[PDB]
């Protein structure tokens, strides 16, 4: 279909970083697990982060963690890291081309 | 009819019923050999809160033989407890504890907020917050040096982005289920391929 | 975030008050819980007690409250059964849910309770 | 600790000949009165065995010699001793006789015998001290005398001495003990006997059977050992050292078939090597003990290549 | 233990309230961060406002804001309002049933 | 694991163009795979889309600009041939690599590619 996500996050360390994709028309599977998420490091390929929101494992760090609800799904980072953060994506599937998330960024302070 | 036809017993005793256990950060390690080991009663009992084996079944365990048994216990919240497994990223992972990915063993977590935790807090149990690198799997740190988080080098004195790498444990009774604390024994089997010093 | 209590009645002093505090919105678990007065004229006097995981029943050693806190995770409700009831038990109890572990804390409440013992 | 004093000596190591001896029981399976035929690690007859000497007087005045050297377990392991007045205790056995492997330490006591498989370290001149502990009015044994450290320790077990003495026969026994070791397949077992000899010092014709102790899980390659000994302190006279005299016997095992007669009772007395010579490999295509007058067809021989 | 606060202010809007919560004997934590902060409106039940003294968020507006120092904790609002004041508490705790400030009103003048 | 492509190519606008994808370290046979473009102030758009055993050979309602893709797998490369070249066909043309074991999902990501028409 199409898809949202939350805009941005500007936060600081050791701290929860919320992301909803949200997604036009559908939600998210009839298996009842779908969507996605994925990072891009700045200047650099894309990255997985979650698939199905729930899941994945090694290569993804422990501070990626979620779940998704409905069309929404929550790319949940706790503890972040200045070093860590870069633009946050989300996939659609099993409806259109796949097609991407908002990206999303999450900003760090105490820089 | 079928004829089948105790003695020596393996010392889960210390390692499930301790008032006070090693700390995550550094965990003492505990071999059980030459002895009759039956897990067929600590299932049955159903004492610890969940038993938890990745790849094997908890009754298969006292019929099956391991010659040399390694447990592994800490005392981490909830949470914590979670993060914990075989093949699955965790903050303990990264730092205080690793777990081998090919190795397989049985995870028991029992609650011990009611001994555990105080309303001061225990300051005894204690957590790695921070590591340089990941640690080797199976291995403890004990280093006190400031973990160096900002370019300028931390020089073994607290400063701005330097974190000490080991932060006391807090456990106190209203915190929540995943925030209260559970005992946690980790099992490791050589099982074939070596002298069968324990016998099912 | 929000809390269901037993409301305002009135007994002789010397018996034992059953309260009942329902949880709406959280899970009931997770949470300490607990029972505290504000009577008039009064501070809050921390009083009633119970921890997430087993049951700490835990009560100021000051005057015994004597109050039987239990609680129902199907009902997610907490009760507040005070036994040896006087007159000064008249007061607004708070039925309270503690929060995460921090440096207290009790972000949310019951809406405060009428009980009054005279 | 580590305390030493080699005293090294010269000499040839004199040698014996075992004329019927090591035949320990390969089985717990009760047999009686039949010929059973195994190939296994045993010591052969008619074998070269050392007769060493852990503490050796060769008189003028004093003049003990401490000699016991580390030695290669190799395949497996005899031992035999008398020693009326028990110097020696337990063996090393080992590897590195160090750290990094694990180490078999056998230590017999005042009376529990604490069996030890476990990472030491060694000294230089490994033996069991002895002294007297002033606090009850008992001799006490230090034991890191043998070893400085002590941990890491995989297995640990205790059991009834296997030295055991029974004297007030002013000689006439010597208390012959015999001590059989082999390590395989993650079973270090252990043998013993007790045997009365009247000789001087040498083995007699005699058979002697050596029943399984325990049945260990040992785990380890042992490529090398060295006894253990029992001394004390003396106090001023023209420190002291070298409690009585000590000798002991060794020799190496090797697969071997044996043609094994138990008795009605499954005490085996007759035993014959196959190998021994050509004579003996005959007795053991018939089975029997009694051979019958005539011609037997031993296995054939075969030339070799140069 | 037990805590005294101070008693009370009189004040006007767009001025700083400092409330301090005042601890006999013990001083704060060992974790260096306790004791709390709670206004309970008139006639209404309690509810927190700072925990530790220096923390919190969403539902304790901005204008809560402070520390606490050994025993004493600093409950400061800049920029009064005649609409949101209502007796302030805090609590102790690590020792002793934790208790709760013994309550503290700060009245707002040019009413 | 590796993915190597053809960088920095310009052509006549409103033409087509070849790129390239060296799939390395893997089969790409066995691991189907995509081809994604990223342009300025958009999110990365889903273009190309080809099967592991077969050909989807699938253009997105967006773009449908003929994206011709071939499944190269004796020389493990996968191609493609963008027609219509225009400012939405410039984009950062990494290749992909869709997990073995996942919901959707892709695992592996081409490092990225210099691709341009002005």
């Amino acid at each position: 279909i199409v898809l949202t996500q939350s805009p941005t996050l500007s936060l600081s360390p050791g701290e929860r970083a919320t992301l909803s994709c949200r997604a036009s028309e559908s939600v998210d599977n009839y298996g009842i697990s779908f969507m996605n998420w994925f990072q891009q490091k700045p200047g650099q390929a894309p990255r997985l982060l979650i698939y199905a929101a729930s899941n994945q494992g090694s290569g993804i760090p422990s501070r990626f963690s979620g779940s998704g609800s409905g069309t929404d799904f929550s790319l949940t980072i706790s503890s972040l890291e200045p070093e860590d953060f870069a633009v946050y994506f989300c996939q659609q599937s099993k409806e259109v081309p796949r097609i991407f998330g908002q990206g999303t960024k999450v900003e760090i302070l105490k820089r | 009819e079928s004829i089948v036809r105790i003695t020596n017993l393996c010392p889960f005793g210390e390692v499930f019923n301790a008032t006070r256990f090693a700390s995550v950060y550094a965990w003492n390690r505990k071999r059980i050999s030459n002895c009759v080991a039956d897990y067929s009663v600590l299932y049955n009992s159903a004492s610890f809160s969940t038993f938890k084996c990745y790849g094997v079944s908890p009754t298969k365990l006292n019929d099956l033989c391991f010659t040399n048994v390694y447990a592994d216990s800490f005392v981490i919240r909830g949470d914590e407890v979670r993060q914990i497994a075989p093949g699955q990223t965790g903050k303990i992972a990264d730092y205080n504890y690793k777990l081998p990915d090919d190795f397989t063993g049985c995870v028991i977590a029992w609650n011990s907020n009611n001994l555990d935790s105080k309303v001061g807090g225990n300051y005894n149990y204690l957590y790695r917050l921070f590591r340089k690198s990941n640690l080797k799997p199976f291995e403890r740190d004990i280093s006190t040096e400031i973990y160096q988080a900002g370019s300028t080098p931390c020089n073994g004195v607290e400063g701005f982005n330097c974190y000490f790498p080991l932060q006391s444990y807090g456990f106190q009774p209203t915190n929540g289920v995943g925030y209260q604390p559970y005992r946690v024994v980790v099992l490791s089997f050589e099982l074939l391929h070596a002298p069968a010093t324990v016998c099912g | 975030v929000k809390l269901v209590e037993s409301g305002g009645g009135l007994v002789k002093p010397g018996g034992s008050l059953r309260l009942s505090c329902a949880a709406s919105g959280f899970t009931f678990t997770n949470y300490g819980m607990s029972w505290v007065r504000q009577a008039p004229g009064k501070r809050l006097e921390w009083v009633a007690e119970i921890s997430s995981g087993g049951s700490y029943t835990y009560y100021p050693d000051t005057v015994t409250g004597r109050f039987t806190i239990s609680r129902d995770n199907a009902k997610n409700t907490l009760y507040l059964q005070m036994n040896s009831l006087r007159a000064e038990d008249t007061a607004v109890y708070y039925c309270a849910r503690f929060r995460y572990g921090g440096g207290g804390t009790v972000d949310y409440w019951g809406q405060g309770t009428l009980v009054t013992v005279s | 600790q580590c305390v030493n004093l080699t005293t090294r000596t010269q000499l040839p190591p004199a040698y014996t000949n075992s004329f019927t001896r090591g035949v320990y029981y390969p089985d717990k399976v009760f047999r009686s009165s039949v010929l059973h035929s195994t190939q296994d690690l045993f010591l052969p007859f008619f074998s070269n065995v050392t007769w060493f000497h852990a503490i050796h007087v060769s008189g003028t005045n004093g003049t003990k010699r401490f000699d016991n050297p580390v030695l290669p377990f190799n395949d497996g392991v005899y031992f035999a001793s008398t020693e009326k007045s028990n110097i020696i205790r337990g063996w090393i056995f080992g590897t590195t006789l160090d750290s990094k492997t694990q180490s078999l330490l056998i230590v017999n006591n005042a009376t529990n015998v604490v069996i030890k498989v476990c990472e030491f370290q060694f000294c230089n001149d490994p033996f069991l001290g002895v002294y007297y502990h002033k606090n009850n009015k008992s001799w006490m044994e230090s034991e890191f005398r043998v070893y400085s450290s002590a941990n890491n320790c995989t297995f640990e077990y205790v059991s009834q001495p296997f030295l055991m003495d029974l004297e007030g026969k002013q000689g006439n026994f010597k208390n012959l003990r015999e001590f059989v070791f082999k390590n395989i397949d993650g079973y270090f077992k252990i043998y013993s006997k007790h045997t009365p000899i009247n000789l001087v010092r040498d083995l007699p014709q005699g058979f002697s059977a050596l029943e399984p102790l325990v049945d260990l899980p040992i785990g380890i390659n042992i490529t090398r050992f060295q006894t253990l000994l029992a001394l004390h302190r003396s106090y001023l006279t023209p420190s002291g050292w070298t409690a009585g005299a000590a000798a002991y016997y060794v020799g190496y095992l090797q697969p071997r078939t044996f043609l094994l007669k138990y008795n009605e009772n499954g005490t085996i007395t007759d035993a014959v090597d196959c190998a021994l010579d050509p004579l003996s490999e005959t007795k053991c295509t018939l089975k029997s003990f009694t051979v019958e007058k005539g011609i037997y067809q031993t296995s054939n021989f075969r030339v070799q290549p140069t």
